[PDB]
């Protein structure tokens, strides 16, 4: 449905930001 | 109606005041001070997984010389060439030094043996040195008392006439640096306290309001100090001297920002024309969530600082996070309570001569009507700041950032008068192979390694078993009958391993070994050794390199990776908290871009002032502390300004800009000037590092407060208009109402 | 640089190294050329800015 | 004051520009 995508767009956007941030920080941590 | 939390804090104000006072008293009486618990619970500054530390531990283990990297040197010089009295003094002194065991473990006796005496003596003969390897890692307390013990052992006896003695080395440097930082906190503190009091009398124009605001800051500082000391004393968390220094400076920063925020909002609310109770309730409802969000995002950024790979930053995040939680709790409960009790005690907090507000509304009216050209001017000043940023160098030698009156510095000066090299900071290279090294052809291979290391551009001396003096410039041969002379056996125990499976070379650089070139030399040293062992039966060995420059190259690599990690974490947390606060992705993007541009321009301006005009390079701790403190404070003021801007938009966007500026920019710039000049008055310090850090933070935050936050963010906001709040649908102006 | 690392360790360490010829002259002239072009550009552009500022009374 | 600064902004700006220019030229001539 489109209602579940446009009512929780802020938590989903935050989840994407934290996911890519954690991925990049964990990638640089092993250098 | 009325919210519940401010009513609860307001009604029960004096029990909260008394309880906070009792808790502060208990934590500052039954628990010792932060400097002492930092001293007794210090940590090493190098990683355990760093190749330099592993190499130094391995060198200590193979040659059976301890498990420590700390070392110092004893230097003897005379106005005449040294004679037999110097020999007798040297033998007696190394005897009493080898008597001590619990402080000193190893002593490289080179001047005693006549073979290596020419390698341990000056060209003119008026200087000599010996290296002693002490107990405890660098940055710990144990190395400090080992340095004190060895220097009082040396000073306990009277040298022969005409011959003088000094202590030198990196351990002596760090011990004297700790002593200097201990004893250089009186007169700079005097000028700091007087500039704080004159700045508060300038900002507030009263002696009472300044007194309450100082009470707020000092109570928050004592509460934070006591809480962190309690959590560190009972071994729950870890502490460091660097951690306590950064903790106290960031605690003063956050406390004075929050105190100025609360007091300024209350005074503006009373200046609007309402009575003293709804003024308190509206200042609470206005800035309480602002303080809460700002403090939690700084706490989150400082906690994400703990996910790194450098001991200067791993040991700092949890103390900063906990301390910031106490700061937020104090500014949220003790702050409004004492504002309320001094409000209802009588006539204490009064608005008088409100002229900053009208001037900042004039500035807002200027930035609204012409956003374009003012934005061009602000970006022109930013590009003035940015163009000197690509040219920027660093120095790692800490001798030229200290006063010259330290005993380590005069020992260095005595060493430099007779030695043309940096002989006080050597490097050790070990090669470890899987067979016995007492053989003639293998000795030829060792001479090949020494010659190959010697040919690196910048390496002045290499000391090996083959050529002890440091001139491997001849063809070498060695008949095998030399293994019977006991003096050559002493040399063999001095240089080779006791089991004969490792060889070490002692390498002395040229000029400054802690400069950028000195950092770059050691990779070429390791590469030259690696192509020196190729093709021999020794091919496939383990090459270990230890010393000061190896440690500093490791620290610089970790510094750049750690800067990237902490930058990404901090900017992501800033984006997140702006996304909650505004419900706008474009405003968050604008704010993050403004923050990163402002940081770059400010650090470029500081580099221009220090490296180009004054002529001395910057440190690297200065970059680290500057970016941390400026990131935290900039997030705080940007969040308050954007929240005040969001608070009133319904009556237009341009009117929103002018009203938000006149209601918040004065408070933001008052806090900015107060903290900027407080950090600026550290420039009179005879310690160069802390002067650099203080004035870098001061001029960077002055540039942040005066140009970027006052003329660039409102210009971008008014230029983008109603596309500053996408995805939300907002009008540029409301419906035109009749007159 | 090759001469300077060749005299190292031997007892002529710290001697004076003098190099002359056409190529050395041209290298000195080229280095001086880039610094002096910078100086002349700064002075000329500042004077053009000055005369345009007196003539028009405007900085933009 | 405001009047003496806004009245003579032109000689002040030529003075500041020639001051920075002289500082820079004196810096480069050392090289
Ligand atoms: C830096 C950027 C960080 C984040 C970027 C992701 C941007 C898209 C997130 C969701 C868009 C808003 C939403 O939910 O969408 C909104 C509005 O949707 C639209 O009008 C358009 C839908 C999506 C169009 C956007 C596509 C992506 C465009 C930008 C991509 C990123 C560009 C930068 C890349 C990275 C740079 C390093 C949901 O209607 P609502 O109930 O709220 O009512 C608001 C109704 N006007
Ligand atoms: C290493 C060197 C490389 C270049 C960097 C140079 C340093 C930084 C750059 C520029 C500084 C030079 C310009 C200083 C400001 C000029 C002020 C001016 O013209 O002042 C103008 C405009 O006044 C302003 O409002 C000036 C705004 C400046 C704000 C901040 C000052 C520095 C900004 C630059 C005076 O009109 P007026 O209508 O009242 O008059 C009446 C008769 N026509």
């Amino acid at each position: 449905s489109i209602g579940t995508l446009k009512r929780a767009w802020i938590p989903l956007l935050i989840l994407v930001v934290v996911a890519i941030a954690g991925f990049t920080v964990q990638r640089i941590r092993t250098f | 109606a009325r919210p519940f939390i401010p009513r609860m804090i307001r009604t029960f104000a004096v029990p909260i005041i008394l309880g906070w006072l009792v808790t502060i008293a208990v934590l500052n009486v039954t628990v010792p001070q932060l400097e002492t618990v930092g001293q007794i619970q210090a940590v090493s500054m190098s990683p355990d997984a760093a190749p330099s530390m592993i190499s130094m531990k391995h060198i200590g283990k193979v040659f059976e010389e301890g498990d420590s990297d700390s070392a110092a040197m004893i230097v003897l010089e005379g106005q005449r060439p040294l004679g037999d009295a110097a020999h007798a003094f040297y033998d007696q002194m190394i005897g009493r030094l080898q008597a001590d065991t619990t402080h000193v473990q190893s002593l490289q006796d080179f001047w005693g043996d006549p073979l290596t005496a020419t390698g341990a003596q000056s060209s003119d003969g008026k200087a000599a040195y010996v290296q002693v390897k002490l107990a405890g890692n660098q940055g710990e307390s144990l190395a400090n008392e080992s340095v004190e013990a060895v220097k009082t052992i040396v000073e306990r006896l009277a040298p022969p006439p005409g011959v003088k003695v000094y202590v030198t080395g990196s351990a002596a440097l760090v011990a004297d640096q700790q002593q200097a930082g201990d004893r250089s906190l009186q007169v700079i503190e005097a000028v700091t306290f007087t500039v704080i009091i004159v700045m508060l009398l300038l900002v507030y124009r009263s002696i009472i309001t300044s007194a309450i605001m100082l009470t707020m800051v000092v109570l928050g500082l004592l509460a934070t100090r006591g809480g962190v000391a309690f959590l560190g004393f009972h071994r729950i968390i870890g502490l460091s001297t660097f951690a306590t220094n950064l903790l106290v400076v960031l605690a003063i920063a956050a406390a004075t920002d929050y105190a100025i925020f609360l007091i300024g909002r209350y005074q503006e609310a009373r200046g609007l024309g309402q009575d003293r109770e709804s003024a308190y309730y509206t200042m609470f409802g206005g800035t309480a969530h602002v303080v809460l969000g700002s403090g939690l995002t700084i706490a989150g950024a400082t906690f994400c600082l703990s996910f790194t790979r450098l001991p200067y930053f791993q040991t700092l995040g949890v103390p900063l996070a906990i301390g910031m939680v106490i700061v937020v709790a104090a500014a949220l409960t003790l702050g409004p309570a004492i504002i309320a009790v001094t409000s209802r005690f009588g006539k204490l907090l009064e608005p008088k001569r409100m002229a900053r507000v009208r001037g900042w509304r004039k500035v807002g009216a200027a930035i609204v009507r012409w956003p374009g050209p003012i934005l061009v001017g602000a970006v022109a000043l930013a590009l003035v700041g940015l163009l000197t940023l690509p040219g920027y160098r660093t120095n790692y030698n800490d001798r030229n950032y200290l006063p010259a009156d330290l005993p380590a510095n005069e020992g260095y000066a005595a060493a430099e008068r007779h030695f043309s090299q940096a002989r006080m900071n050597p490097e050790v290279l070990m090669v470890e192979s899987d067979h016995d090294m007492r053989n003639s052809a293998d000795f030829l291979v060792i001479n090949k390694i020494a010659k190959a290391i010697f040919a690196v551009e910048g390496i002045s001396r290499v000391q090996a078993i083959t050529r002890p003096d440091g001139k491997p410039i001849e063809s070498f041969y060695l008949p095998p009958e030399v293994f019977d002379n006991p003096d050559f056996q002493r040399g063999l125990e001095q240089f080779l391993s006791p089991d004969g499976h490792a060889v070490r070379f002692i390498i002395s650089h040229e000029g400054d070994p802690m400069s950028q070139a000195g950092i770059a030399r050691i990779a070429k040293i390791k590469t030259a050794a690696k192509e020196a062992i190729k093709g021999t039966p020794l091919e496939g060995s383990a090459i270990y390199l230890g010393g000061t420059a190896a440690m500093f190259k490791d620290l610089s690599d970790g510094n750049t990776y750690d800067l990237m990690i902490a930058g990404i974490s901090a900017l992501c947390l800033i984006f997140i908290i702006m996304l909650i606060t505004t419900r706008s992705v474009v405003a968050a993007a604008v704010i993050v871009g403004t923050v990163v541009l402002s940081l770059g321009a400010s650090f470029g301006l500081s580099v221009l002032i220090w490296q180009h005009i004054l002529g001395i390079e910057l440190h690297w701790l200065v970059l680290a502390m500057a970016v941390i403190i400026l990131l935290a404070v900039g997030a705080d003021y940007n969040l308050l300004l954007v929240a005040r801007l969001k608070e009133e938009i319904h009556a237009g966007i341009n009117t929103g800009i002018i009203r938000a500026m006149g209601g918040s920019g004065s408070v933001v710039t008052a806090a900015g000037l107060v903290f900027a000049f407080t950090m600026m008055s550290f420039a009179v310090s005879e310690l160069t590092v802390m002067a650099q850090v203080g004035t870098t933070i001061g001029m960077g935050l002055l540039f942040d407060t005066l140009i970027v936050r006052s003329f660039m963010t409102p210009s971008i906001a008014a230029l983008l208009g109603k596309w500053f709040w996408w995805p939300q649908v907002v009008r540029q102006r409301p419906i035109p109402q009749p007159w």
